[PDB]
C-alpha cells in the first residue's frame, strides 16, 4: 500500500482520489494520502474553494516513483513531484503517518468499482496521450483541448487521443463508400483495431481513460472521445463476441458510477439512443441497457 | 450554410453551382399480387442535376436494372445519386468542376459528402427552399427519353433553351420554378396553359414552347392564377 504526502494545504480546496473526495480547509495539518493500492493508475485531483469553475489533478501510478503533492504560491496551485531520494521519502511518510496526518485511502473491501473503471488504463498509454516527457505522472484539467479539436491551439497542452472520423477517407475505401458509412467494421477491425491500436485493450483503455477525464474534470474533448469509440464499435455490424461482452461491463460501471445530477451536460443523447436502440449491437448491451433505462430513462 | 430566400442571388454569381434533386431516382408503381399481397415495380428514374446560371442540365437516367437483387432501395438511391454525381465531376475539367453542390432534400447530405470526399474544397449545402424539381417528370421530352431508356445513360439539356439570349440567370430561374411549381400543384391545367394556342410549338431543339417576351407574360400570369386557385 503506498503513500502521496502533501508539504501542506495552504488554499482551501476539495480533493478527489479516484472516486473519493474531501475538504481540506485553509491551512488545515493535511499531509496527504495512504493505503492507496497497488496494482492500478490513481487520480488525485483538486477544486479550488475559491474557484468552483476549474478542477486540475494527476494520472500516475505508485509503482513508477515515489510522488508527493506541494502548493506553489507562484502558480497558484498543487503540484505533483517525484522524490528521488528513496530514504528522505521513507522519513517524510513515516512521520507524517505516526503524527497521524493523512487521510486513508478508503476501500471497502468488497468494491471493485475503481478496477472495473481502469481495466485496461495503463500509465504508459496515458504518456502517449499527455506529453510530457520528463515527469512519470500526468497533468489534466477542464479546459485542455483535444487534437482533434485543435484541427477545428497549443499543441504542447493537448490532449493527444486517437483521432476517429466517421466521414473522413481513413474511415472510408475508396469505392465502398455506402458500405463503409453505414457498417464501420473496417474502420474498427482492420484500420482502428488491428492498425492504430495493435489489440481491443488498448481501444478499452484509451475510451475508459476518455471517460474519466470526462467524468472527473469535466473536460469536453474527453467525452466527445468517449462517445466517438462507443459509437464506432455499435456501428459495426461485426465486433468480436469478446469486445461486445467487455464493452457492456465496461459502459455498465462507467453509468453506475457517473453523478446522477452531471449527467445532462456529459451524456449524448443522440449517441446512446442511437446505440441502445438502432445500432447493429441494440441487442448486446444488456447490463448497460438495463442500468440506463432505469437510473436516466429520461435521456431515451 | 443552407441556401434560403435570403441568400438567394447568389445562385446567379460567377460561382459554379449544381442542384441535385434525387426525387425522381427511385420510382415505383404499387400493385396487387396474385395471392392480394402488394407489390412494387420500380420504373425508370432520373438524377436532376441543373446549373442555375447556365441552364444546363445533367440529367442521368437511372434504370431498373440498377435495383435488381438489391435491398433496401430508397435508401440505396440516395448513395447511387451520389455515386453518379461525383462520377460527374470526376468527369468534368478542373475549371468546370461546381464550387457548390446543394442537395434539395437533406438526406443526400451524408450521401454526397462522403462521396466527395475526394473534393474537399467543394461545399456540400443544403437548402431550406421547397423548390419544384420533382415536377421535372412532367415536362415531355425529359420524361420520354427517361421512360425510353434502355441503359444507363446520361442526356444533356438546356432546360431555358434559348431565354438567355433575352433574360437574365435569375429571371429564366424564376420562371423555371414558375413553371415547375405549376405543373406540380395541377399538371392538367398546367399544360393546357402551355399547348392551349397551337400556332405556338416547341422547336425540336427545346423542351418549352416558343413564345415571344409577350406571350410569356401571359402565360407566366395564368400559371400564378393557377397556382392560387389550387390553394
Ligand atoms: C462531468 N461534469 C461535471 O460537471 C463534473 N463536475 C465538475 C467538473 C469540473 C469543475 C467542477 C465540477 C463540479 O463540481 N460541478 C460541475
Amino acid at each position: 500500500m503506498n503513500t502521496v504526502p502533501f508539504t501542506s494545504a495552504p488554499i482551501e480546496v476539495t480533493i478527489g482520489i479516484d472516486q473519493y473526495s474531501f475538504n481540506v480547509k485553509e491551512n488545515q495539518p493535511f499531509h496527504g494520502i495512504k493505503d492507496i493500492p497497488i496494482g492500478h493508475v490513481h487520480v488525485i485531483h483538486f477544486q479550488h474553494a475559491d474557484n468552483s469553475s476549474m478542477r486540475y489533478g494527476y494520472w500516475f501510478d505508485c509503482r513508477m516513483g515515489n510522488f508527493y503533492i506541494q502548493y506553489d504560491p507562484k502558480d497558484g496551485l498543487y503540484k505533483m513531484m517525484e522524490e528521488r531520494d528513496g530514504a528522505k521519502f521513507e522519513n517524510i511518510v513515516h512521520n507524517f503517518k505516526e503524527r497521524q496526518m493523512m487521510v486513508s485511502y478508503p476501500k471497502i473491501d468488497e468494491d471493485d468499482t475503481w478496477y472495473n473503471l481502469t481495466e485496461f488504463v495503463q500509465m504508459d498509454k496515458i504518456r502517449k496521450i499527455v506529453r510530457k516527457d520528463e515527469n512519470q505522472f500526468s497533468y489534466v484539467d477542464s479546459s485542455m483541448t483535444t487534437v482533434q479539436e485543435n484541427e477545428l491551439s497549443d499543441p504542447a497542452h493537448s490532449l493527444n487521443y486517437t483521432v476517429i472520423n466517421f466521414k473522413s477517407r481513413e474511415a472510408i475505401r475508396p469505392g465502398h463508400e455506402m458500405e463503409d458509412f453505414l457498417d464501420k467494421s473496417y474502420y474498427l477491425n482492420t484500420v482502428m483495431l488491428q492498425g492504430i491500436f495493435k489489440n481491443s485493450s488498448n481501444y478499452f483503455g484509451e475510451l475508459q481513460f476518455a471517460f474519466l477525464n470526462a467524468m472527473f474534470f469535466g473536460n469536453y474533448g474527453s467525452s466527445l472521445q468517449w462517445h466517438a469509440m462507443i459509437e464506432l464499435i455499435c456501428s459495426s455490424a461485426t465486433v468480436p463476441k469478446h469486445m461486445l461482452d467487455k464493452l457492456d461491463e465496461i459502459l455498465y460501471y462507467q453509468i453506475k458510477t457517473l453523478p446522477e445530477q452531471y449527467s445532462d451536460i456529459l451524456l449524448n443523447e443522440r449517441v446512446w439512443n442511437i446505440c441502445l436502440y438502432s445500432s447493429f449491437q441494440k441487442n448486446s448491451l444488456h447490463n448497460t441497457e438495463k442500468i440506463m433505462e432505469n437510473k436516466y430513462p429520461e435521456l431515451l | 450554410g443552407a441556401m434560403n430566400s435570403s441568400n438567394y442571388a447568389e445562385l446567379f454569381n460567377n460561382d459554379i453551382k449544381l442542384f441535385v434533386d434525387d426525387t425522381n431516382v427511385y420510382r415505383v408503381t404499387v400493385h396487387k399480387t396474385f395471392e392480394g399481397n402488394v407489390a412494387t415495380k420500380a420504373i425508370n428514374g432520373c438524377i436532376f442535376t441543373l446549373n442555375p446560371k447556365t441552364g444546363h442540365l445533367f440529367l442521368k437516367i437511372i434504370h431498373t436494372s440498377v435495383w435488381a437483387g438489391q435491398k433496401r432501395l430508397s435508401q440505396l438511391a440516395k448513395w447511387k445519386t451520389a455515386e453518379e454525381v461525383s462520377a460527374l465531376v470526376r468527369s468534368l475539367p478542373k475549371e468546370e468542376q461546381p464550387k457548390q453542390i446543394i442537395v434539395t432534400r437533406k438526406a443526400m447530405l451524408d450521401p454526397l459528402e462522403v462521396h466527395m470526399l475526394d473534393f474537399p474544397n467543394i461545399a456540400i449545402r443544403p437548402t431550406e427552399l421547397r423548390l419544384p424539381f420533382s415536377a421535372a417528370m412532367s415536362i415531355d421530352k425529359l420524361s420520354d427519353v427517361v421512360m425510353k431508356a434502355t441503359e444507363p445513360q446520361m442526356v444533356l439539356f438546356n432546360i431555358y433553351d434559348d431565354w438567355l439570349d433575352r433574360i437574365s440567370s435569375y429571371t429564366a430561374f424564376s420562371r423555371l420554378t414558375l413553371l415547375l411549381r405549376a405543373l406540380k400543384t395541377n399538371e392538367e391545367s398546367a399544360k393546357m396553359i402551355l399547348l392551349s394556342d397551337p400556332t405556338i410549338t416547341i422547336k425540336s431543339y427545346h423542351l418549352w414552347p416558343s413564345f415571344t417576351d409577350e406571350q410569356w407574360i401571359t402565360i407566366e400570369s395564368q400559371m400564378r392564377d393557377l397556382i392560387l386557385t389550387e390553394y
